[PDB]
RNA sequence: UUAAUUUAUUAAUGCAAACACCUGCAUUAAAAAUUUCGGUUGGGGCGACCUCGGAGCAGAACCCAACCUCCGAGCAGUACAUGCUAAGACUUCACCAGUCAAAGCGAACCUCAAUUGAUCCAAUAACUUGACCAACGGAACAAGUUACCCUAGGG
RNA sequence: GCCUGGUGAUAGCUGGUUGUCCAAGAUAGAAUCUUAGUUCAACUUUAAAUUUGCCCACAGAACCAAAUCCCCUU
RNA sequence: GCUAAACCUAGCCCCAAACCCACUCCACCUUACUACCAAACCUUAGCCAAACCAUUUACAUAAAGUAUAGGCGAUA
């Protein structure tokens, strides 16, 4: 799959935007996908479990769980109920917050 | 979708975009069995194109 | 460089190299792949097994 | 276990093993062939493709032939490409009635013919379709020399064919003795079907009858080893004579 | 139904089901009402208006119809000028 | 001859295969019997002064019974082939 | 067997084919052949019944049985906007069917309780129409009997 | 008749279904050649999502007894 | 402490590969195993399923359980 071409200004008309150089000095890091998109996926199960997955998380997932939990709790009032999977390196939040986490992770520089 | 493919280098707009170029960029999966007769353009995303 | 699949590494009956099925499917596949040169009463036993296993999977059980 | 070869090849293998493999190639070709007969008991379709009315899409059509049964009297006489039709009917042409079985027999006629090549009147049981094909061929000699073995489908018609073809293959003076002009006129009328004599003997032989003919060709009294040893020893004394 | 065919060893669809029902991609089966073209002379126009409707199916009717067809019938279909195409995706459910 | 037609249609076989039949493909329907058709005349050239049907050299169309029973055995007529119509055009050119 | 379905089999006719037999197509007989003989039931049988509605049982939201007690129904009449659409509801304890309906467009300026029948198939250019399918959720069409009965079971 | 085969015939019927330990768990019905059975429902079970459930007070529910429905508080 | 108990290895199964066999002498289709005299082919049917049964009911991959057929139902 090709490297995306260098554009003049960002974001691109589709809203794509490359990861920034240098990588930010957070404790954690999130990769991109094959397709250079930031990896926050929605996920339904049982027909009513709406949830969202941050997936290629490399580093300290517990800092990422603290920062996500600090980011979403004004949008909910309560702390969001999450689950880190330290093995695979995912983080799983309950309820759809895909657009907010994609925008948020673009702000963070990943 | 097509602006998205052009931005990420997957479809080169400085050449003609036939159906082979949308398949090789893997922008559109079309299957001739199951009687797809090809692509239809769709007006979604006309503003911001 | 993808010049062979791993399923071309397995040796066995010709009707189940790189193929997995339940028993009715193993019998159907064996009959259509090798059944023409099967022995007479083996072919006959196998026809009766497909006929039995047909009548079992399709008409008997708990879940439907 | 399994056989090495499928069972429907077994017959074919027997045509390579023993007595069958020494048969002439033009005979074994005439057994291996599988061309279809002319439809007699069913309308053929027109073409390969056909637009059906129900969905208006062109769909390919084959025409599956009806199985014909030939009682052995059909091989004693000349029927057409035809025989009995052993089948079933629904009782009053609706599928919701009794399926009950039917045999369709053709209409037979003892007629009589005159083969000009063999020069003989035969009394043959024949059908109306055979008489029609004789008329379309312009004579029983042409009807027999033109029709394919498969299509003709009589052992007797094939024996007539071997008779006529050996008569043409030899240019026989026994057709009309003491009338050579009539012989040359008859032989030039059917000049189209000239076959060599080495091929015209094997025409219309069944496989068992060809096995017999080939068995009588290559049967010999064995050579007494006296003569073989004399040949070898006079060979050796003629090698010593030239030393 | 036939769970394993004798030729392929696959499931088969019941073709009565296809002949009477319409599977929308979200999982809803649409049907026609029974008797919508019978004895119209003795039905009130309210009732005739009720019978000429495309009526959705039950949950268990829906699962019974899913089990009686195969995955070919459960598939996205991008037809040209499809009348039912705006009814495939399910808008604005809150479960 | 008796032409039949199968009731139950045969699934088509392909190009290098034979159609494998079932016991329901043995159920035929009588589409035609050829003997009950309008009967045709055949063309013969008479080669004698035969009765009122014609004179010498003249090609006519006879009932099949008279043609096959009385004319063609007895050498009264020859078939209307493209071989002997030549010979009898050339016989008519020598009068 | 005068139950239902056949006439493949014979035997006759009749018509075609052919120049009486044979073949083809009808038709009538005999000989048979295939298949069947619903349910309720103070054990079973006779009688009676099998679907829909009203009342009592079931006194006051809903529901509630019986070979329980009493009435009924299987239409008729009027109108021809008894047009078309459409929020929201009820519902015979499922489903299927049933009911009610504002707003709207178009116009004027239905009564009765029940008053009924699915799917497939037919008929029709179309709109529509089609069962005492009353065994009334209806198998497209199948009777009596066996102390000769038989088998699997139950009392 | 008997034998072999189809044949592992079919059986809504009878009989039988093999380690351990814990947990949750019983009585409306409708159709059906149906009442020795099935299908749907009701009840039951697990998993999931959410927000109310149960008990109930005044008021309220028709003309021709015991109670119930409804129902905020608690 | 009797009766007993134990035991591995005859062979076999499933594949693969490969196309098998068959006159020491004598006797052997008559009452086979006896030395020797005047004619073959002709639709499988049904079980079963359809909860009866009556038409019907299966006998490489992928297209595809698609087109089709079907008491338009079981099913194919
Ligand atoms: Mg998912
Ligand atoms: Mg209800
Ligand atoms: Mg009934
Ligand atoms: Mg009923
Ligand atoms: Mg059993
Ligand atoms: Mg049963
Ligand atoms: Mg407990
Ligand atoms: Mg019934
Ligand atoms: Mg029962
Ligand atoms: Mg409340
Ligand atoms: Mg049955």
């Amino acid at each position: 799959i090709p490297d995306p071409p260098k554009h003049e200004h960002y974001p691109t008309p589709s809203g794509w935007q490359p990861p920034r150089d240098p990588p930010p000095n957070l404790p954690y890091f999130v990769r991109r996908s094959r397709m250079h998109n930031i990896p926050v996926y929605k996920d339904i199960t049982h027909g009513n479990r709406q949830m969202t997955v941050i997936r290629k998380v490399e580093g300290d997932i517990w800092a990422l769980q603290k920062d996500v939990e600090d980011f979403l709790s004004p949008l909910l009032g309560k702390t969001p109920v999450t689950q880190v999977n330290e093995v695979t390196g995912t983080l799983r939040i309950k309820g759809y917050f895909d657009q907010e986490l994609k925008a948020w992770l673009l702000e963070k520089g990943f | 979708r097509l602006q998205y493919l052009i931005d990420l280098g997957r479809v080169d707009p400085s050449q003609p975009i036939d159906l082979t170029q949308l398949v090789n960029g893997r922008g559109v999966t079309i299957q001739p069995l199951k009687r797809d007769y090809g692509v239809q353009l769709v007006e979604e995303g006309a503003d911001t194109f | 460089n993808f010049e062979k699949h791993p399923k071309e590494l397995i040796r066995g009956p010709i009707w189940l190299r790189g193929w997995k099925g339940n028993e009715l499917q193993r019998c159907i596949r064996k009959r259509k792949m090798v059944g023409s040169r099967m022995f007479a009463d083996d072919l006959h036993n196998l026809n009766k097994r497909i006929r039995y296993l047909y009548k079992h999977f399709n008409r008997h059980g708990k879940f439907r | 276990p399994l056989h090495k070869y499928p069972v429907w090849l077994w017959k074919r293998l027997q045509l390579r093993e023993g007595i069958c493999s020494r048969l002439p190639g033009h005979y074994l070709r005439s057994l291996e062939e599988e061309r279809t007969p002319t439809p007699v008991h069913y309308r053929p379709h027109g073409a390969k493709f056909k637009i059906n009315p129900k969905n208006g899409q062109r769909e390919r059509v084959e025409d599956v032939p009806i199985p014909i049964y030939f009682p052995p009297e059909s091989q004693r006489g000349l029927w057409g490409g035809e025989g009995w039709i052993l089948g079933q009917i629904y009782a009053n042409n609706d599928k919701l009635s009794k399926r009950l079985k039917k045999v369709w027999k053709p209409q037979l006629f003892e007629r009589e013919f005159y083969s000009e090549i063999l020069d003989k009147k035969f009394t043959v049981t024949v059908t109306m379709r055979t008489l029609d094909l004789i008329d379309e061929a312009y004579g029983l000699d042409f009807y027999i020399l033109k029709t394919p073995k498969e299509d003709l489908c009589s052992k007797f018609g094939m024996d007539l064919k071997r008779g006529m073809l050996l008569r043409l293959a030899r240019q026989d003076p026994q057709l009309h003795p003491e009338d050579p002009e009539r012989r040359a006129a008859i032989y030039d009328k059917y000049k189209e079907f000239a076959i060599p004599e080495e091929e015209a003997e094997w025409v219309g032989l069944t496989l068992e009858e060809a096995i017999e003919k080939q068995r009588l060709l290559e049967e010999k009294d064995p050579v007494p080893l006296f003569k073989i040893y004399v040949a070898e020893l006079i060979q050796q004394l003629q090698q010593q004579a030239l030393s | 139904l036939t769970y394993f065919s004798a030729r392929k060893g696959k499931r088969k669809t019941v073709k009565a089901v296809i002949d009477r029902f319409l599977r929308l991609h979200c999982g809803l089966w649409v049907r026609r009402k029974a008797g919508y073209k019978k004895k119209l002379w003795k039905k009130t126009p309210a009732r005739k208006k009720r019978l000429r409707e495309f009526v959705f199916c039950n949950k268990t009717q829906s699962k019974l119809l899913d089990k009686m067809t195969t995955s070919f019938w459960k598939r996205r279909n991008w037809y040209v000028d499809d009348p039912y195409q705006k009814y495939h995706d399910r808008t604005n459910l809150k479960v | 001859t008796v032409i039949v037609e199968r009731w139950w249609k045969v699934p088509l076989a392909g190009e290098g295969r034979k159609p494998r039949l079932h016991r329901r493909h043995r159920v035929y329907k009588l589409v035609e019997d050829t003997k009950h058709r309008p009967k045709e005349n055949l063309e013969l050239i008479l080669t004698q002064s035969v009765e009122n049907v014609g004179v010498r050299g003249d090609l006519v169309s006879v009932k099949k019974s008279l043609g096959r029973n009385r004319l063609l055995p007895q050498g009264l007529a020859v078939y209307a082939s493209p071989e002997n119509k030549k010979l009898f055009e050339e016989e008519k050119l020598l009068r």
